[PDB]
């Protein structure tokens, strides 16, 4: 009766369209994975990172699905362990997606930093980045069940997740802030490097790269802003005070649309992706 | 006078064509009609030789049937121990652009050539323990497309200047020059007795040359495009030519015209290399469609596919005992097949 | 041509230290593995140390394990043997030998002249045995030198790792036959190797005056290399 | 381990050969590949001389910590389609055009205009199936000779449809446009046009920064940001 | 008269090639078929050699 107690004392007492949207996202990610698998020249580390992102946000497509269907009136049937597993699945999936974006940004920044002529297959760096992302995601996802949770402490408890510790929500928000800042700075430095290298050579790339960076960054920030604002707000709102915390499903919906439009942005911009996908 | 002479040449060509038609009572597809089919020929990759970085253009096995030599555009000529995939030698080539390589029958020398118009012979059995350039043969005005060893002292080379050459290695001069081709010669094949050799050129014809006399005994014209590969039959009384028109053709020296054609409707890419099995029953041909087919020489039916390369299959070789078949392709990997 | 010169030999008191230097010339030193081999004043050869090309692997004998250190300086083409805690049993002549290893190669092709060390006063390895100490032979005849091995020298790959060396009076050993069948470069076709398993024989046809000497039997299967007792060849 | 002592030593030798091959390949992959092409007397020789100052002939030079290989195939009297596939994957193609050839009739000896033959060769190599992505670096050599030729010899000899005036700027721009219009792979490749002369010294800088642009483009294609 | 000399060379080469002894296609085909049949047993590509015999397994 932990869940019912916490929901009573925090105040908590349209799914079809969302699950169909997520199935469509799964379809996009399966298309991207099939395109990567079929094409032989795509078997190089950058497209491997793109496929890793596709797998990560695909798992965010299944897991969000699970969350959306296992929620509602049937969350009371769940035991606290099952509730924690349900929430951790979403946390680990979204964290894996964000870390996949971070890994892609890091790889692109390194490739822009080193000119080279043939980058080659540096499987060490790719394995290190992928392992780091997919291990940190599971870690952060597993902290609530390990003991950093709200059990027996209802005066420092989050409202949107009435069994997640407020300090842990603050920690997750801080981590997401760090990754968001890192991605912003990485893409800005990529654009700055390309622009300053182009302008110092006498006779475009800069405009197309600026358009791509603007599209990616604006989509990511706009889609992940409501959820981040909600996470910041819930700590500052005591239970039974802030009503907007109750309507927290739409922000996660926009996060899921971010997960789903990442395929679209990362396939439409790359001409080779379009040419391979059409055939 | 030129018009009269070319009319006489046309009359001679018509006489040759009439003689060829007269001595054709039955087709090869009729004698080799009731014989048992070869059946499905399936070969797996037993060894994969890694270490080349650029695209491979040629290879040659050698009499020992264990070592082999491979040439790639990275500028390295690598001798592989096919049994254990060990690299016996790695020779840094002076010119990175090589399109052919040969391994001497005795094994003491290895030859290479390419866009530099020079055939380099390297002494493998050096007292110093390294590999030194034993000889450099110059005189060709076109790229070397093929080269094969008669023995430790004589070599036959084909170049893009529409001529072939017979070199004495010790003196470094051309003992013989074979002329008559009107197009670039892309490959040559020596007979087992080393008394004759066939050269296929870009004039869509293959010419048979006598090594000793130095004259062109016969010419064969059945192809519709450039001839890229040629290979004698094991008995030396026939040969096979692969061309860019996606067809192979088996010719007979004594018959003097074409015997068989090897073609399929869904194959539209040219052939870069042909080779015969030990018994001569199977004709392995490397195509531009990333694959390598195994035709039945007698039945002209396809017998199997060697599809394990990710790029153009540039070179093909068969061991003298026929135990294994090595394919070298543009993806920088050699593959041994059994 | 190809040559190896040994230096650094002299009178040493027991427990002292000494360094031997083999200077190579006329061949690609960096591509050849190097062996140090000992020959005591009256008895036969016995292998001491080995360092591969590029110093990848280093091997020692149990007699000199720990005390001896073999190294190579490729850019200056030199082979060093730093030996410490010298006992009186190490007084001998030392040879630096070149050996390259690939398919069809001939290891122990060339031997150095050797330098003299004068120190002033087991099991689990193949025991190569040459039962006959010497044979009286009249030149122009055919002589057979036998050999034996505790363990079979034939490997699963078809190669029998048996080497034959001839040490003329006052000269360094010369490689005659490598792998029991193949004849070394510059060796007259008179010499022939045969045998199988553990028993081997070396046959000489039409013996001539430069064939007199001691013939040594060496194994290369298991790396604790052991030479034969030797078979002296003398005229009547 | 079933290997013997000799087998182990052979494997060690093979591993050392592998380590040397990898080092050589890493050294080679940091080097720029340029395929030099052009018609007879186009100006390849003076381009080679400019590179030096700052069968097959190979030129090696260095600029701004980049090593440039330049393969002047030149006197290769053979069919181009039998060995042109060897040069795919080069960083760039350097095509030389002699402007003063716009009114020189002999081609090889066909008695059809040399500029037309140069345009035909440029079309053949630019639209070649092997060089579908390689960027051409077009050099309009002999601008000093053309600046005097165009004054007295109208461009209509080579281009009957030229409706512009007989000035250096207009005629030179017209010739550049005609050469660039032969490009049919507009999206996949770019053509870098530079107007060189006999005694100018900025040619190696143009090669350097054009190769830098090609490298930036290739990096963007590897990342997919382009 | 380089063209005339080349034409004479071509004519004499054709005449040399036009006076060789040619056997029928049936004979030259039966010879190849019999050679393939005779050496069929010694071909390990035709019949797969056992794993205990080929060096590559
Ligand atoms: C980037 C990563 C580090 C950050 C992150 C942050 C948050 C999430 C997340 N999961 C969730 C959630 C919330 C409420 C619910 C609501 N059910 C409880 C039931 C109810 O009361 O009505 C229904 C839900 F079903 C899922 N919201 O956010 C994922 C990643």
């Amino acid at each position: 009766d932990i869940i019912v107690r916490h929901y009573n004392y925090t105040g908590k007492l349209t799914s079809v369209v969302f699950i169909l949207i997520c199935c469509f996202i799964i379809l996009e990610n399966i298309f991207v994975l099939l395109t990567i698998w079929k094409t032989k020249k795509f078997h190089r580390p950058m497209y491997y990172f793109i496929g890793n992102l596709a797998l990560s946000d695909l798992l965010a497509g299944v897991a969000y699905t699970a969350n959306l269907l296992l929620s509602g009136a049937t969350t009371y049937k769940l035991t606290p362990a099952q509730w924690f597993l349900r929430e951790g699945s979403m946390f680990v999936a979204l964290s894996a997606s964000v870390f996949s974006l971070l890994a892609i940004a890091i790889e692109r920044y390194i490739t822009m930093l080193k000119m080279k002529l043939h980058n080659g297959s540096n499987n060490f760096r790719l394995f290190l980045l992928i392992s780091a992302c997919w291990v940190i995601s599971l870690i952060l996802g597993g902290l609530p069940i390990m003991g950093w949770n709200c059990i027996s402490a209802l005066s420092s408890c989050s409202t949107v997740l009435p069994l997640y510790h407020k300090h842990y929500i603050l920690f997750c928000t801080t981590v997401f802030t760090l990754l968001l800042l890192s991605i912003v700075i990485l893409y800005c430095r990529i654009y700055s490097l390309v622009r300053t290298r182009s302008r110092r050579l006498t006779f475009e790339k800069s405009l197309a790269l600026l358009k791509t960076v603007i599209i990616v960054l604006s989509v990511f920030i706009a889609c992940w802003a409501p959820l981040f604002i909600l996470l910041l707000l819930d700590v500052g709102c005591k239970v039974k005070t802030c009503d907007i915390l109750f309507r927290a499903e739409y922000f996660l919906v926009l996060a899921v649309l971010n997960s789903g439009t990442n395929p679209i942005i990362y396939t439409l911009t790359n001409k080779e992706m379009r040419r391979a996908f059409i055939r | 006078e030129l018009d009269q002479l070319r009319q006489e040449a046309e009359q001679l060509k018509n006489q040759i064509r009439d003689a060829r038609k007269a001595c054709a009572d039955a087709t090869l597809s009729q004698i080799t009609n009731n014989i048992d089919p070869v059946g499905r020929i399936q070969m797996r990759t037993r060894r994969t030789l890694r270490g080349h970085l650029a695209k491979i253009y040629a290879m040659h096995w050698g009499t020992d049937s264990r070592l082999l030599v491979s040439a790639s555009q990275d500028g390295k000529l690598i001798i592989w121990d096919s049994y254990t995939t060990n690299k016996v030698h790695a020779i840094p080539l002076r010119s990175s652009w090589v399109m052919t390589c040969a391994y001497a029958p005795s094994g003491n020398y290895v030859a290479c050539g390419g866009l530099d118009n020079i055939c380099s012979i390297y002494n493998l059995k050096t007292r110093e323990g390294n590999v030194r350039v034993s000889r450099e043969l110059a005189g060709h005005t076109g790229y070397l497309s093929c080269c094969r060893f008669l023995d430790d002292n004589q070599i036959v080379t084909s170049s893009g200047d529409t001529t072939c050459a017979l070199w004495d290695i010790e003196t470094g001069q051309q003992t013989t020059t074979f002329t008559g081709h009107t197009g670039d010669v892309m490959s040559l094949s020596l007979a087992p007795d080393t008394r004759l050799f066939v050269s296929g050129a870009c004039d869509a014809s293959a010419k048979l040359w006598d090594v000793r006399e130095g004259m062109c005994r016969q010419t064969f014209t059945g192809h519709e495009s450039d001839i890229n590969a040629i290979c004698f039959f094991p008995n030396g009384n026939a040969f096979a030519t692969g061309s860019d028109d996606a067809t192979c053709r088996l010719f007979d020296l004594r018959a003097d015209q074409e015997l068989m054609t090897y073609s399929h409707d869904n194959i539209i890419c040219g052939i870069t290399s042909v080779s015969f099995s030990k018994s001569g029953r199977l004709l392995l041909a490397g195509y531009d469609d990333f694959n390598c087919n195994v035709w039945d020489a007698l039945k002209a039916d396809r017998a199997g596919v060697l599809a394990g390369h990710d790029n153009r299959v540039s070179c093909l070789g068969v061991t003298d005992d026929g135990m294994a078949v090595a394919t070298g392709s543009w993806d920088s990997f050699l593959k041994i097949w059994n | 041509d190809v040559q190896l010169v040994e230096s650094g030999g002299g009178l040493v008191q027991p427990g002292g230290s000494r360094k031997l230097s083999c200077s190579a010339s006329g061949f690609a030193f960096s591509s050849f593995g190097m062996h140090w081999v000992r020959q005591a004043p009256e008895k036969g050869l016995e292998w001491v140390a080995y360092i591969s090309s590029g110093s990848g692997t280093i091997y020692y004998a149990d007699t000199v394990k720990g005390r001896f250190t073999i190294s190579r300086d490729d850019p200056k083409n030199t082979l060093f043997l730093q030996m410490t805690s010298l006992r009186s049993e190490d007084t001998a002549m030392y040879y630096c030998v070149r050996s390259i290893y690939y398919y069809g190669s001939s290891p122990f092709d060339f031997w150095g002249q050797g330098t003299t060390l004068t120190v002033s006063s087991g099991g689990s390895d193949i025991v190569m045995t040459q039962a006959t100490s010497s044979v009286p032979v009249t030149p122009g005849e055919s002589v057979s030198i036998s050999c034996r091995s505790s363990k079979s020298l034939l490997h699963s790959n078809g190669n029998t790792y048996l080497y034959w060396f001839l040490q003329r009076p006052g000269q360094s050993p010369q490689l005659l036959i490598y792998r029991m069948s193949n004849l070394a470069s510059g060796v007259p076709d008179r010499f022939s190797g045969s045998g199988s398993g553990t028993a081997f024989t070396l046959t000489i046809s039409r013996l001539e005056a430069e064939d007199v000497g001691v013939y040594y039997c060496m194994q290369h299967l298991e790396y604790p290399l052991t030479f034969g007792a030797g078979t002296k060849l003398e005229l009547k | 381990c079933t290997l013997s002592a000799e087998d182990k030593a052979a494997v060690e030798r093979s591993k050392m050969i592998d380590r040397n091959l990898r080092e050589d390949g890493e050294k080679a992959a940091r080097e720029v590949k340029l395929l030099l092409l052009g018609a007879g007397e186009s100006g390849k020789s003076t381009i080679v001389k400019q590179m030096k100052i700052i069968g097959i002939v190979e030129t090696h030079f260095t600029f701004k910590d980049l090593h440039f290989k330049m393969f002047d195939v030149g006197g290769q009297r053979s069919e181009r389609k039998k060995w042109i596939h060897c040069f795919e994957g080069v960083t760039a193609i350097i095509f030389c055009v002699a402007l003063s050839d716009y009114d020189l009739v002999l081609a090889e000896d066909e008695e059809m205009n040399r500029m037309h033959e140069s345009m035909k060769l440029f079309d053949s190599i630019c639209n070649n199936k092997w060089f579908t992505d390689t960027s051409i670096i077009l050099f309009l050599n002999k601008k000093d000779l053309f600046e005097e030729k165009i004054k007295k010899s109208p461009l209509t000899i080579c281009y009957p449809e030229y409706a512009g005036s007989n000035t250096y700027e207009e005629a030179a721009a017209y010739i550049q446009c005609q050469f660039e219009d032969l490009n049919k792979r507009k999206d996949t490749k770019e053509i870098y046009t530079h107007f060189t002369c006999a005694t100018d010294t900025k040619n190696v800088q143009f090669v350097f920064d054009a190769v830098t642009d090609v490298i930036i483009k290739n990096n963007l294609k590897d990342c997919g940001l382009f | 008269t380089a063209s005339i000399a080349q034409a004479r060379k071509l004519v004499e080469q054709l005449k040399m090639e036009a006076n060789i002894d040619r056997i029928k296609v049936s004979k030259a085909a039966a010879d190849l078929m019999a050679y393939c049949e005779a050496h069929a047993k010694e071909d390990p590509l035709l019949t797969p050699v056992p794993a205990s015999e080929n060096p590559f397994r």
